């Protein structure tokens, strides 16, 4: 019921954005502020009036809301949008990370600046449509359409048409990188509903009769081969993960927010959700190679990370390496490592959004990019290498931060299913420590003669300082007391895995 | 009595308080609030001290909240204040407490005031939280805990980078061996499920009937955690370089707060140890060969800082020894001697090189006596009781116990150890002060008077002494493994150490009084800096550690410099335009070969329809 409100909310506010341009021009970031507000209304009056502690074994289909209407019948598309418990604090997490876009945002006037936001309220509009999805089609069109937009943003953006660079190089491997798998899973899509119409005889693109279709073995390994091509060039696995740091260091820091912290989050929820259920026995098979791809993650993220120069790049390597333990735990046997990676999800879109925000507002106050050009700010600014101490703190494995609990009941239930690759797992925390104090030394940490620009230094507004403060005590929270949400996920987790463990 | 989180919550809620009031308050109330959160810890100590002895030694748990609950993952934060955790809690909540009094006039008169004060009682706060936890996760929040509070002191001060670049070696190497303590983790969760201590211990025997071959990788790696967080062989590398920081966090990190974790695991664990008994004996074994090592080399450098961190090496190795000889009471017995003396070593060296105005040197001062005999004083008291000396030390009977104890399990070898120990002791304990307070003072040492630091120096000296050997720490509330105990070679083992600390003691008065030109000698014989060079690469183990993986880790940092496989997946877009270039001059304009692109394309297609 409240679905189909929730996800044309962000349309319809583009709408009215670009409709009252003509009547002002500081209206956007009002009304933009306001209906992402709405957005968080019926995101926590989900999570409030739903039943989040529901039965852990319920079967397959379980939804607190479920939408349906047909969209093309011939083949039974529909819009069939369900929420469930995991996919509600996907929801939450996205409506908060709009807040941060759209309040980064704030005064920051161009010659067209409705534009920019019908443009930003559309991004996140299609993440959340991909996060409530059950129909292929459905969330194959969300998946499509919300990689369009950031086209735009990072070209016209990126940097208002002076150099090239923002377009030809960044901009465009990340729109092919990320359109020539979606067609691969599109006609993974069609060769498994084509060897279901041979099974039944139904023109169906729905999850549910999908889910135990019939098919020989040999087959299905292609498409999982298929599906899981296309979610791993959205979260960076190991083969293909070169958009992301050039995405990063170009966009605007706003949209670079969108560009980590949340489009990382769908592969992973759709490795959840559509790609093991579907495929029982192909990612039986294949589970040994996602090991060997999560492990190479971590660490080659890491290498990358310390050997790197500047920040945008920096942190666009850390994310390379926290996705590996995700991976391992989703290709496991076990709960606890499942409910380990929700944890981990959520606090790292948390943690890479307040280092991005933070990046981003250091360069405006230097005007300078170079990570070693500067160093020993400290005795300057008097808010802003405090507050992100603690962020790079909070990217390692720090308890008190959702990160420790996170990758650490990956571990515990990696180490319960299979033992040699996890012991090599482990060993990323080191690596963590490494480039994070090499972030911290490198640009805090030393004499402000380093640069002459490190001499005449601005002053931290109210805005910004309230939006970093809330985000590290939600941050502290998530890891001292992660109960709530850990109760919130344990039945769609746990059917999932019923399902992993009973169909093979 | 339901104030365990008062010696959590108030120390941790003032460093709130002053890591936001970032240098706008003033001098004094930033002193009096720094001080005064851990002075309501001590006696919220205090009072459930005198209340454990009104409990009879019975230990009380509470616990605040389940942390996380998966339906076979219960971890919660539960608090046990028992007898070993209790004396744990004493040390730390004293010490501390006269640590931090002394910072209060030491750092004034310079600016990162409020900041050193912030961390400081997260450095605290991390360490209660790891002696006082009844689960193993709980625990290791305190590992790590106390370890980004040592990265944050270590590197305290951010200006000149020496000091500001010693502290990550120690934050890698305490990660390794955190990555260690947390293998550990699973495998106890793996083979008896439930991490809580007690329940442990008797689930431990329940649960190995069968198989007990994983058990000594689970306990051996536990080990490989333990030894590394303080100070041992395969993983001595920081605590030379945790000397660049300022004098209070070095006295707060070696003395008993951040080292005395290492020891606590052990203890706590001792029931677990007794599962195995060669990795309980493997403790000693590691022990007896670090006490060879950390000796000497505290003779060797000139500075005096290097000087009490080797001592301080040497004397945990000497703790995993006596905790390897099922002599538990006694370590702590031993800890709660040696926390007193080290602690007020380390300070009373902080004033006079307070007054001795940057000289950062053994050999270029003498005549010490007529500047300030306190600081005379604060030095003869703790070199007494370090080198067992038998007149009215405090640690000295902690010493004979536990030789007492080690004879008692029958190792000749370890007796060897132990002799030649205290024999090193007292080599090191005089020859310092005999160098430095005495000759002739060229560069004049300024003393400083003040009652701020006489009252903690007067207080620090009472308690360094045998006075404070009387305090019998609570041990009587966990039952231990019982130290055994042994009479009528207790006198003659107590006599031969005696005799060992004298001879050492004379023979640095002998080095002392000579002309020194022997000592010159051979400070000049080329085998001489043979082995002060093989000791200052102490067997080669930093130099091992940092070539046996740094510059590969450099190397393939170099090699990484430019991704490769973001490259290495770009040919096929390199294929298309460089292929797509060749197709567009392979047009040419010239109306001829376009007709004749039309025969050749009528030949091909009767050619492939005439295959099929």
């Amino acid at each position: 019921m409240l679905l189909p409100w929730l996800i044309l909310i962000p349309f319809i506010g583009g709408f009215l954005c670009w409709q009252t341009e003509r009547f002002g021009v500081k209206v956007p970031r009002w009304i933009a502020l306001i209906t992402m507000g709405l957005t968080l209304a019926l995101s926590l009056q989900l999570w409030l009036q739903g039943g989040y502690s529901l039965t852990q074994s319920a079967g397959i289909p379980q939804w607190q809301s479920e939408f349906d209407m047909p969209w093309i019948p011939r083949f039974g598309i529909s819009i069939h949008l369900a929420i469930d418990g995991l996919s509600l604090l996907m929801v939450v997490l996205t409506g908060l990370l709009g807040v941060l876009a759209v309040l980064c945002s704030w005064k920051e006037i161009e010659k067209y600046q409705g534009f920019f936001h019908l443009n930003l309220m559309w991004i996140l509009g299609g993440v959340i449509g991909v996060f409530l999805a059950i129909d292929m089609f459905l969330f194959f069109f969300f998946w499509e359409m919300m990689l369009v937009p950031m086209y735009f943003l990072i070209a016209l953006w990126g940097h208002k048409a002076s150099d090239g660079k923002t377009r030809i190089t960044a901009a465009t491997k990340f729109f092919i990188y990320t359109q020539a798998s979606g067609l691969v899973m599109l006609i993974a899509i069609l060769a498994l509903v084509f060897v279901h119409y041979n099974a039944t005889g139904v023109w169906t693109f729905n999850y549910e009769e999908l889910l135990n279709t019939p098919m020989s073995s040999g087959v299905e390994y292609l498409l999982m081969l298929g599906f899981f091509i296309a979610f791993a060039v959205k979260m960076p696995v190991v083969p293909l993960h070169g958009w992301l740091p050039d995405a990063h260091s170009q966009a605007p820091t706003a949209g670079s927010v969108d560009l980590a912290g949340i489009l990382l989050k769908t592969a992973a929820y759709g490795l959840l959700r559509f790609s093991l259920p579907l495929f029982p026995n192909a990612s039986a098979e294949f589970a040994p190679i996602a090991m060997w791809l999560g492990v190479i993650g971590i660490f080659y993220g890491a290498w990358m990370a310390f050997a790197q120069t500047d920040i945008k790049r920096l942190i666009a390597y850390t994310s390379v390496s926290h996705m590996g333990f995700v991976l391992i735990a989703i290709y496991t046997g076990s709960q606890l490592a499942y409910q380990g990676a929700v944890i981990q999800m959520i606090a790292h879109g948390l943690s890479a959004a307040g280092l991005f925000i933070l990046c981003g507002q250091l360069y405006e106050r230097i005007h300078t990019r170079d990570m070693r050009m500067m160093g020993g700010l400290w005795s300057k600014m008097k808010w802003l290498p405090a507050l992100s101490l603690f962020f790079a703190v909070a990217t390692l494995g720090m308890p008190g931060t959702g990160n420790f609990v996170g990758e650490f009941m990956i571990l515990f239930g990696s180490f319960q299913v299979v033992p040699v690759i996890t012991v090599i797992s482990t060993f990323g925390l080191v690596f963590a420590s490494v480039y994070s104090l090499a972030m911290l030394h490198r640009a805090y940490f030393g004499k402000a003669k380093s640069q002459i620009a490190s001499q005449e230094l601005p002053g931290m507004s109210l805005r910004e300082l309230f939006m970093i403060l809330l985000l590290v005590v939600l941050l502290v929270l998530l890891g001292f007391y992660p109960q709530p949400i850990l109760d919130t996920s344990h039945s769609a987790i746990g059917n999932i895995q019923q399902w992993f463990v009973n169909s093979v | 009595m339901n104030m365990l989180a008062l010696t959590i919550i108030l120390p941790l809620i003032g460093f709130v308080l002053l890591a936001f009031s970032r240098g706008r308050w003033s001098e004094n109330v930033s002193a009096i609030v720094g001080v005064g959160s851990v002075g309501l810890a001590a006696l919220v100590t205090a009072f459930i001290g005198v209340d454990f002895f009104a409990n009879g030694e019975q230990t009380y748990s509470q616990p605040l909240w389940t942390w996380m609950s998966v339906g076979d993952f219960n971890i919660g934060f539960n608090l046990v204040l028992d007898g070993l955790s209790l004396t744990m809690l004493s040390v730390v909540t004293g010490v501390g407490f006269l640590i931090h009094m002394y910072a209060s006039w030491y750092m004034r008169g310079e600016e990162g005031y409020s900041r050193f004060f912030a961390y400081t009682n997260l450095f605290i706060a991390s360490m209660v939280v790891l002696v006082l936890a009844d689960n193993l996760l709980l625990m290791y929040l305190g590992w790590e805990g106390v370890g980004l509070c040592s990265y944050l002191l270590i590197g305290f001060y951010y200006t000149d980078p020496k000091n500001g670049a010693a502290a990550m070696k120690a934050f890698v190497v305490t990660r390794v061996g955190d990555v260690f303590l947390a293998f550990a983790l699973f495998i106890l969760y793996n083979e008896l499920g439930t991490l809580n201590f007690r329940e442990m211990v008797e689930l431990a025997p329940a649960h190995f009937a069968d198989g007990n071959n994983m058990l000594m990788w689970a306990t051996l790696m536990l080990l490989g955690g333990a030894v590394g967080k303080s100070a041992q062989l395969p993983l001595q590398t920081w605590l030379a370089d945790a000397m660049a920081g300022p004098t209070p966090v070095s006295a707060l990190i070696h003395a008993a707060t951040m080292v005395t974790a290492g020891v606590y695991l052990i203890a706590r664990t001792h029931g677990l140890f007794l599962m195995t008994p060669e990795v309980l004996h493997l403790v000693g074994i590691v022990g007896a060969v670090t006490l060879l090592l950390a000796g000497f080399a505290a003779l060797v450098q000139t500075d005096i800082k290097r000087v009490l961190a080797y001592s301080t090496m040497s004397q945990i190795g000497y703790m995993f020894l006596a905790l390897g000889v099922q002599a538990w009471d006694a370590a702590i017995f031993h800890l709660m001697t040696h926390a007193f003396f080290k602690a007020l070593l380390f300070l009373a060296s902080g004033s006079v090189i307070l007054a001795c105005h940057h000289e950062q040197n053994i050999f270029k001062m003498g005549g010490l006596r007529k500047s300030i005999p306190l600081v005379y004083l604060c030095f003869l008291v703790g070199g007494a009781a370090l080198s067992a000396l038998p007149l009215v030390t405090a640690g000295f009977f902690s010493k004979d116990e536990i030789l007492a104890g080690a004879m008692a399990n029958g190792h000749i070898n370890l007796m060897v150890a132990g002799l030649v120990g205290a024999f090193m002791t007292s080599l090191y304990t005089f020859r310092m002060i005999f160098i430095v307070f005495h000759g002739k003072e060229q560069i004049h040492a300024h003393a400083v008077k003040g009652v701020t630091h006489s009252l903690p120096l007067i207080v620090l000296l009472i308690l360094s002494t045998f006075v404070g050997a009387l305090i019998v720490p609570p041990l009587q509330g966990v039952l231990p493994q019982t130290t055994e105990l042994a009479h009528g070679s207790m006198l003659t083992l107590e006599i031969t150490s005696g005799v060992v600390a004298v001879v050492g003691i004379l023979l640095a008065a002998w080095l002392w009084l000579g002309k020194r030109t022997l000592v010159t000698s051979i400070a000049n014989s080329a085998p001489g800096r043979l082995l002060s060079t093989w000791w200052y690469n102490a067997w080669g183990f930093d130099w091992l550690y940092d070539k046996v993986f740094v510059k590969p880790f450099l190397g393939i940092a170099w090699l990484l410099k430019r991704d490769p496989l973001n490259s290495m997946m770009n040919i096929p877009a390199v294929l298309s335009r460089f292929a797509g270039k060749g197709l567009l001059l392979s047009e040419n304009g010239y109306l001829r070969w376009y007709v004749a692109s039309m025969s050749i394309g009528a030949v091909v297609v009767l050619a492939l329809l005439m295959v099929l």
